[PDB]
């Protein structure tokens, strides 16, 4: 009944809040699946520059068993659900290593203003390309500027610049 | 003459004292194994060879018990242990004489199995050898 | 001890993966 | 025409360089495995397939070496290693061209074997594929 | 009858993403497997039982060699011209000069 969109085969992806909810179906949910829950970890960044919640509430839940809406049907599953706007920071950074991540846009310019992006890295031998994507993120984060805390573990790929 | 062979990889993460239910069926001749049932029903009496590998979940637990069982009596067992929450297989392979109407399936004696979606890390594969 | 040595072996038909094996082990020096 | 298959699980633990004596024989068509000598006197020449899984004695020993040997030539080996002294399968599967009368048997090269009495953890199972 | 079966071990250690070329062939009945290539080309379409075991060999530090088995076994429906080989995704595979620790063995079950 609901509308979902799964992105796989994607080392790197970018999408505005609108880029994931076109059918206008209140309660539509976007999905991301890990290429290999053993040798790939998931790191996501969303620019709360725009209050997606302000236009429409937005949460994120992880899940190991394929579910477009049921996994959220009983949202009481409360699998680390994270309101993606209650961010007392300009940038929200989350990391996840389960098998499936889900973003739920539910009704209780800007569409092209907010922005979502995700990256997967070989926790053994990361790619210089993904490595510098991690690089840009870490830099912009330690600022966002309180250069105090941006714990985006990058073991096996410290930045060629400002790192080490 | 009789052509019976099956091979299915596990698809969802199973934990606790439940029967494993391999769903990613890759090859299924004769259609005797139902991925949904997660079990192999013998209809052609004879001798069969059943080999299974089950992956321990990483980061959780230390011990994993996978025990193949035909009907209600366990006929094989396998243990995987790693203190620092690594990945270690709990595999085994058994030749069994299955008469008509027998059921065989991998039962999970505690622990948490991996939840490979399509990589087919955990596998279950069997085939007949002789007809009675 | 800590460290960590993992290995992934793949057996593929024409490129499409048919079998995957994981070997993860640390010997705690 | 020839029909030979066998599958024996281990009953008692074996330590030191010796020929493991698999006694819990579950299926022994052809009767070519004598639990007494832990050997497989192949009367019918041809091609055989043998798989074997041996568990490491938990709590005693760290690295145990196992070798499947035909006559006096070591054709396959395995090495179970775990510093924390936990269990870990030493397993292998081989296809051999057995001659007339030769004997294939497991020889533990150091380490301590572990063998559930009826948990049939450690198994040794083979069958003939082609007849010469 | 098809008359196809092979079994081979590995002598030279491998690294990177290169495919594993099991060279020390014990039996290659049917000559459909190239020891140097370490690959197998199906010339008689049908069901084939394949299995592989590899001994991982790495570590750090006191320094020791981390040894564990990555193993699996499958049933594949091969057609004419299909290629089967064990590509090492990433890590290290120990190699015995004649010790025969890493094995790759296959044999046909049915003929199409
Ligand atoms: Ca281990
Ligand atoms: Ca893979
Ligand atoms: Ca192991």
């Amino acid at each position: 009944f609901w509308c979902s969109t799964l992105v796989k085969g994607v080392i790197y992806g970018s999408y505005s809040v609108s880029e994931m909810f076109p059918k206008n179906f209140t309660n539509c949910t976007w999905t991301l699946e890990n290429p290999d829950p053993t040798k790939y970890s998931i790191y996501l960044k969303f620019s709360k520059k725009d209050l997606s919640c302000s236009n429409f509430s937005l949460l994120a839940y992880q899940f190991d068993h394929f579910s477009h809406e049921k996994i959220k049907d009983l949202l009481r599953k409360n699998h680390s659900i994270m309101q993606l706007c209650n961010s007392k920071n300009a940038f929200v950074f989350l990391q996840y290593d389960k098998n499936f991540i889900q973003i739920r846009r539910v009704f209780p310019e800007e569409d092209q203003k907010s922005f979502f992006e995700f990256l997967v890295l070989n926790k053994v031998s990361p790619s210089q390309f993904g490595c510098h994507v991690l690089c840009t993120w870490l830099e912009s984060c330690l600022k966002s500027g309180r250069t105090e805390s941006c714990g985006i573990m990058y073991t096996k790929c410290t930045c060629p610049q400002h790192l080490g | 003459v009789p052509r019976v062979a099956f091979y299915a990889g596990l698809k969802n993460p199973h934990e606790g004292y439940e029967v494993l239910k391999f769903d990613d069926v890759v090859t299924n001749l004769g259609n005797n194994y139902d991925a949904a049932s997660g079990k192999f029903t013998c209809n052609i009496p004879g001798t069969y060879f059943f080999t299974y590998h089950v992956l321990m979940r990483g980061g959780d637990g230390t011990s994993m018990w996978a025990d193949l069982c035909k009907n209600g009596q366990v006929r094989a067992s396998a243990i995987a242990q790693d203190a620092d929450q690594n990945y270690d297989y709990a595999s085994n392979s058994v030749i069994l004489h299955l008469d008509a109407g027998d059921e065989v399936f991998i039962k999970l004696d505690g622990g948490k199995a991996h939840g490979g979606n399509s990589n087919k890390y955990s596998t279950f594969s069997g085939f007949i050898i002789y007809s009675d």
